[PDB]
């Protein structure tokens, strides 16, 4: 995002106040984008934005969509019990199919990554 | 019982028959039945084409 | 490995060319079991 | 053309439980 | 599941007795010796605290459903 | 319109009848419905 | 000539082909799954 009379910031999601915008709020806003030389968003700006918003809230996801959105998460997944139940059962089907297969190096690495992950209270 | 032959026949034939393992794990990433489907649509194509 | 191997002949005449087309069956592979979905996804069950 | 009111800004807020 | 409230013969309040029921045996008491010093004289009213089972403390090793 | 609960996670969500019945965040099968808000009432005996 | 799929095998609960042969106490419950529970049973549909 960007102050008009300020320079361009980098925000997280959660700076962001639920509450609406004031009278002074938006009329200091007016003033800044004055100072620069700006203009407001046009009413049919404003419409397609707001049909936009509409749509987005009202679509349904594919499953594809659903799916990219879960991996997505995964990926940002610190920790949950159950992916971690999960990912230590396949752990454990990759350890037998290593041991299986007489590859005496696999294992050891699948063994100190379950040691690592394990140890639960 | 005490001669070593006996002793280490015994060990050998116990321990024979303690190793017994056939089947290999493995680890299926996707549907086993993708192969089937595929070549049979291939399979059609190719029937359509021959047609 | 009881019947391991499937046997088909064609002593084909159309230079006589005896052929034998046969298969043998080799390991068993197992897994754990696996839920494939709707989607096409799969997943330890 | 025309330019945007008060009402048509709260119309199109988003908050933060909606970003979410 | 959970130590009844009352005993079911007579109806005594036996339902403000099961933790101090399970100090006394954690300081070496007998049972009939913890079950005196509650002062459970009646039989029936020792059979309720003697035979209980507390079936909540594996019920509540399951994750909560809501939150 | 209708509250749901993810047999997973525990994560509350809302459904319109055409999205696919999955939990939102990770992506669970299996989903729960909400108690209602009608007003329930026991007799203590 | 490579892995040819014949079928699924039903697999016996607690068996060494079980998921639930490695889980522990912790990760038995929190796959809700009861350890009280034996195993030496099959689920079919
Ligand atoms: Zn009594
Ligand atoms: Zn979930």
């Amino acid at each position: 995002v960007a102050f008009p009379n300020q320079k361009e910031m980098v925000r997280p999601l959660f700076v962001f106040s639920d509450s609406s915008i004031t009278h002074p709020e938006f009329d200091l806003f007016l003033r800044e984008l004055d100072a620069e030389g700006l203009s407001v968003m046009d009413l049919r700006d404003v419409d397609y934005k707001y049909h936009q918003l509409k749509e987005m809230s009202s679509r349904s996801l594919s499953n594809d969509e659903v799916n990219s959105i879960v991996k997505m998460k995964q990926s940002l997944s610190s920790n949950t019990g159950f992916n971690t139940v999960l990912k230590k059962a396949q752990l454990q089907e990759e350890l037998e199919e290593a041991r299986d297969a007489h590859d005496h190096e696999r294992v050891a690495r699948i063994e100190a990554e379950l040691k690592s992950i394990g140890a639960e209270s | 019982f005490q001669s070593t032959t006996h002793q280490k026949l015994a060990k050998a034939l116990s321990a024979k028959q303690k190793k017994e393992s056939y089947a290999r794990s493995v680890v299926t990433k996707e549907d086993p039945e993708e192969r089937q489907r595929r070549l049979e649509s291939q399979e059609n194509e190719r029937y359509r084409l021959e047609r | 490995w009881e019947e391991p191997r499937l046997i088909l002949d064609q002593p084909a005449q159309h230079d006589n060319i005896n052929k034998r087309y046969e298969i043998r069956f080799g390991k068993i592979y197992l897994s754990r079991p696996t839920m494939t979905e709707a989607d096409g996804t799969t997943h330890a069950m | 053309s025309k330019p945007a009111t008060l009402s048509d800004i709260n119309k199109i807020i988003f908050g933060r439980t909606a970003m979410s | 599941m959970i130590i009844p409230v009352r005993c079911f013969s007579c109806g005594k309040v036996v339902g403000d007795k099961w933790d101090a029921y399970l100090r006394l045996l954690e300081e070496g008491k007998q049972e009939g010796d913890a079950l005196d010093e509650l002062k459970l004289k009646r039989y029936c009213c020792r059979r309720m605290v003697l035979t209980h089972v507390d079936l909540i403390e594996k019920f509540l090793r399951y994750n909560p459903l809501e939150k | 319109g209708v509250k749901y609960t993810c047999g997973a996670c525990a994560h509350n969500f809302s459904l319109n009848k055409s999205d696919p019945v999955r939990c939102k965040e990770c992506g669970h099968r299996v989903i729960y419905k909400a108690r209602t808000k009608r007003m329930i009432q026991f007799d203590a005996r | 000539g490579n892995k040819v799929h014949i079928g699924k095998v039903p697999i016996m609960l607690r068996s060494k082909f079980c998921s639930l042969r490695t889980l522990d106490e912790v990760d038995l419950y929190k796959m809700k799954e009861c350890p009280y529970d034996m195993g030496g049973y099959f689920v079919i549909n």
